């Protein structure tokens, strides 16, 4: 299943709310994660459904969708939210990931 | 008692004998025939399909 | 010309059209019997459809029948009738019952409502009456529930067939009350106080009360205006009875 | 004397019981069947029949024909079949929209054959089982409680009010439990399943085939190398390996009961109850208060968070506890069981 | 927590395993994926190992040139990588999770050149 993110690149001022929205070829019946690496190199897991959040992650982040479109929000940013996003789906052999969509402060 | 009066929908046909004979078919459409309606040159009778 | 046209009133029993396209100088009419227990036909009609009553253009209206098919699909059987120059489509109609029940509470007059007391205030007696009614449906057919609304009136009549009531409704303080509601297919109560303005120096005589109505079936959108209509053999008048207290010996 | 079965006669024909067990057959005419007490099986056959169970459990059988039947059970569980509607001949009733037939308990009647433009109707009393035919059917309950079976076809049973049990057959089906404490099975082929209101059970058979399990409100309960489980995630695996063709799709379901083989199953966020059964089973039960039961055979717990009690029964269990969690509890039942603090 | 091997490097055509060790609870309750990423490009999965019976799933574009193994007794995971090319050059990424990967390790490089 082709995963897109077609917005590769973003930009938003400390306070705003970041929505970043990845689409499947197909449907994958909320079956989709979302995953951050930062720039020094660590990958980290976010959200490991569609909407149901990681232990270890803050309240701010958020995630919603059905059927083919699916979308991860941030409330308020931070100074610690520069990373690049990835959308991976585990709904048919092989799993891929999304192209990224990586996150500037303005 | 029960049979309606006021919302009775009408076909109306020209042809000659419009209405002599009626039959209901398949629960959506109802068979009119025209028995002396004139179709063409030594041909008499046509049939209607009424929905 | 005649044909099946099914069960149409919801009783289990075949009836039957005939045509008579010759009525009103050749304008025709078409008439309707009911089946009947015993493999017979009812010896009068039950309706008759006259083309003058519909457009003036209807000539030999009944020359031609067929039925015993639903076209409209609501699951009512309907009739086709052909004429000179038109064919109309005749569509049967729901059919409604409308049962009533009436409770008194409590089920008696007591004895010191009625006896004669001067240290007491005139015309304070009471009491209650509970009155539900409920519409229910005879024929099958495909529409869905909920849709089938009727608007019904009735009358309350506090011993009718009396000149003098012994008892008055507490809100009209008249033996008459006229209300009208908008009912659908589910039970639906009401509860009104009952007021005595003398005593009864007759108790051997209930109190009786009559219930009597007139029902109006609103039209369904989805199935082109189609409007149920009452039973033409439904019960329209129902009654119940408020006896007095017995005190035939020592109060016993 | 000393005779329990009668075959009425192609007249018209008033049978009538006793109090043991009958059966009663009319064949062709009008007849009036009574079985009275006692368990019967009663057969109108062809005609407009009228036919009584009044006390006990009764069965009602029914023959492909439009003429309309009535029927009362009277008292106890009692059961319609269609099954002879659709046989291998030649079949006299019309089912021109393709749905066997359809029940509505709720409103007392059955629509046993079905032209386009003609629909033919049983009046159907006090009866709380139906089976439906080998064609697809619609099968509606009541506010008491009904056992429902579609056998073949692609049915679609809804139970209504009560604690149902609801049947679904070969085929794809769709099953709906309503109100109350239902009991829902599928079946072979693809099927969804849903208990809505109240305390659910599903029962599956670890075959190759996909089905859509929901578990509404209350605590609900899926009963099945083993199965892969993990309610987080939304996914079963039913042969044990993540990714198969042969999965389901689990959603609102808090207790899980595993196969007697070796089995893998993981608790979301809820609470949960997580019953392992025999074999060498693998039970993680996330964060929240949970009951852990490994049953029989040699089985690990981890009990991720909260407040939980873990339970090893018979065999050599091995548990993982975090030193810094508080309110827990542990019980290794029989064997030498080995708790472990490293994790 | 995952620890990774250091990095390496490797002429063209030979052949290099790399290790990922964790601890009991990582192997005994979850599956051990693998996961590249290409130097200006994005994260690949290459496929997983069950370590309480090695049974194992690949992706199809990378069964010829890939074996997953593990050592249980250690809780330590191995990739081996054949017929290595300027194509395979790349971040190496071991994470552990049955449908979602829960930690994720280091990364360990890997230099294809001579
Ligand atoms: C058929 O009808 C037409 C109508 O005008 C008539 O002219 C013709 O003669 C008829 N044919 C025969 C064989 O009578
Ligand atoms: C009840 O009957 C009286 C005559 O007996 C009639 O005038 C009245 O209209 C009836 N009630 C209704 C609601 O039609
Ligand atoms: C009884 O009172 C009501 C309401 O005031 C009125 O509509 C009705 O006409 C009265 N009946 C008689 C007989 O006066
Ligand atoms: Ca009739
Ligand atoms: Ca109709
Ligand atoms: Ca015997
Ligand atoms: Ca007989
Ligand atoms: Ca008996
Ligand atoms: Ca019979
Ligand atoms: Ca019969
Ligand atoms: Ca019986
Ligand atoms: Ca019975
Ligand atoms: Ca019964
Ligand atoms: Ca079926
Ligand atoms: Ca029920
Ligand atoms: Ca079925
Ligand atoms: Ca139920
Ligand atoms: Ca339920
Ligand atoms: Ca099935
Ligand atoms: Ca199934
Ligand atoms: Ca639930
Ligand atoms: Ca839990
Ligand atoms: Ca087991
Ligand atoms: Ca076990
Ligand atoms: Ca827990
Ligand atoms: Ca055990
Ligand atoms: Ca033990």
């Amino acid at each position: 299943i082709q995963m897109m993110q077609s917005t590769s690149s973003l930009s938003a001022s400390l306070g705003d709310r970041v929505t970043i929205s990845c689409s499947a070829s197909q449907g994958i019946t909320n079956y989709l994660n979302w995953y951050q690496q930062k720039p020094d190199g660590t990958v980290k897991l976010l959200i490991y459904y569609t909407s149901s959040l990681h232990s270890g992650v803050p309240s701010r982040f958020s995630g919603s969708g059905s059927g083919t479109d699916y979308s991860l929000t941030i409330s308020n940013l931070e100074p610690e939210d520069i990373a690049t996003y990835y959308c991976q789906q585990y709904s048919n052999l092989p799993w891929t990931f999304g192209g990224g969509t990586k996150l500037e402060i303005k | 008692f029960n049979l309606d009066t006021e919302n009775a929908m009408t076909f109306q046909e020209n042809a000659r004998g419009f209405g002599q004979s009626v039959v209901q078919l398949q629960g959506s459409r109802v068979v009119v025939g025209a028995p002396q309606e004139i179709v063409a040159a030594n041909q008499r009778g046509s049939l209607y399909q009424c929905d | 010309a005649l044909t099946v046209l099914g069960d149409v009133n919801g009783d289990k029993l075949t009836d039957v059209a005939i045509g008579a396209p010759g009525e009103e100088d050749n304008r025709g009419a078409v008439y309707l019997f009911h089946g009947t227990s015993g493999s017979g036909i009812s010896p009068s009609h039950s309706q008759r459809i006259a083309g003058s009553k519909l457009s003036p253009r209807l000539q030999y209206f009944g020359q031609s029948l067929s039925g015993g098919q639903d076209l409209t699909m609501d699951g009512l059987v309907d009739l086709t009738v052909g004429a000179q120059g038109h064919v109309l489509l005749l569509r049967s109609q729901p059919v409604l019952r409308v049962k009533a029940i009436m409770e008194f509470n409590p089920r008696e007059v007591a004895r010191n409502v009625f006896e004669c007391n001067d240290q007491v205030v005139k015309g304070k007696e009471a009491g209650e009456v509970r009155v539900c009614l409920h519409v229910q449906k005879s024929t099958r057919d495909r529409l869905r529930e909920g849709q089938i609304q009727s608007v019904v009136t009735y009358d309350l009549a506090l011993d009718s067939g009396r000149p003098h009531s012994r008892a008055v409704f507490n809100e009209t303080k008249n033996s008459t009350r006229r209300q009208t509601q908008v009912l659908g297919l589910t039970q639906t109560c009401e509860t009104l106080k009952l007021q005595l303005p003398n005593c009864i120096e007759d108790p051997v005589s209930p109190i009786v009360l009559r219930l009597n109505f007139s029902l109006v079936g609103t039209p369904l959108s989805a199935f082109g205006n189609l409007r149920p209509v009452l039973a033409e053999d439904a019960q329209r008048l129902f009654t119940a009875l408020f006896p007095f207290e017995k005190n035939c010996g020592n109060d016993n | 004397k000393n005779i329990e079965n009668l075959h009425g006669s192609r007249l018209n024909d008033r049978i009538a019981g006793d109090d043991q067990d009958n059966e009663l057959w009319g064949h062709d005419g009008n007849d009036t069947i009574r079985g009275r007490g006692g368990d019967d099986i009663l057969r109108g056959g062809l005609g407009l029949d009228t036919l009584y169970g009044e006390d006990g459990n009764d069965i009602f059988l029914q023959d492909d024909e439009t003429v309309s039947d009535d029927i009362d059970g009277g008292a106890g569980l009692d059961t319609v079949d269609y099954s002879a509607m659709i046989h291998p001949g030649r079949i006299v009733a019309p089912h021109e929209y393709g749905f066997g037939i359809e029940a509505d308990l709720s409103r007392e009647w059955v629509r046993k054959a079905s032209a386009l433009g003609v629909d033919y109707y049983d009046n159907v009393r006090n009866v709380e089982n139906v089976i439906g035919t080998s064609m697809k059917d619609v099968l509606i309950g009541d506010a008491q409680a009904n056992t429902l079976m579609g056998q073949g076809g692609d049915d679609t049973v809804r139970g209504g009010d009560g604690d149902d049990l609801l049947f679904g057959g070969d085929g794809n089906d769709m099953l709906y439990g309503d109100a109350g404490n239902d009991t829902l099975y599928g079946g072979l082929g693809d099927d969804t399943l849903e208990g809505g209101a109240g305390n659910d059970w599903f029962g599956q058979t670890q075959a190759r085939e996909h089905d859509v399990l929901r578990g509404g409100d209350g605590v609900d309960t899926v009963d099945y190398l083993g199965i892969l489980a993990d309610l987080g995630a939304g996914r079963v695996d039913k042969l044990g390996e993540a990714g198969s063709s042969a999965y389901d799709t689990v959603s609102g379901i808090e207790n899980v009961v595993g196969t007697e083989l070796a089995d893998r199953i993981t608790g979301d966020a809820q609470a949960n109850v997580l019953r392992g059964a025999g074999g060498a089973d693998v039970l993680a039960g996330g964060e929240g208060d949970d009951v852990l039961l490994g049953g029989d055979g040699d089985d690990q717990l981890s009990g991720d968070a909260g407040r939980d009690r873990l339970y090893g029964e018979a065999g050599d269990d091995w548990f993982f506890q975090d030193a810094a969690n508080a309110g827990n509890l542990l019980d290794g039942g029989d064997g030498r069981d080995t708790v472990d603090f490293s994790g | 927590q995952l620890k990774q091997s250091g990095p390496e490097l490797v002429k063209p055509g030979a052949s290099v395993r790399m290790s990922c060790k964790g601890s009991g609870y990582s192997f005994t309750f979850h599956n051990i994926h693998w996961v590249k990423q290409r130097p200006g490009q994005g994260l690949e999965w290459i496929g997983w190992i069950y370590p309480g019976d090695g049974n194992t799933k690949y992706n199809e574009k990378f069964k010829g040139k890939t074996t997953l193994t593990v050592d249980k007794s250690s809780n330590t995971a191995y990739m081996l990588l054949s017929s290595l090319t300027s194509e395979d050059s790349a971040i190496y990424f071991c994470a552990y999770g049955n449908y979602y990967f829960d930690q994720w390790g280091q990364g360990t490089t890997l230099t294809v050149s001579s």
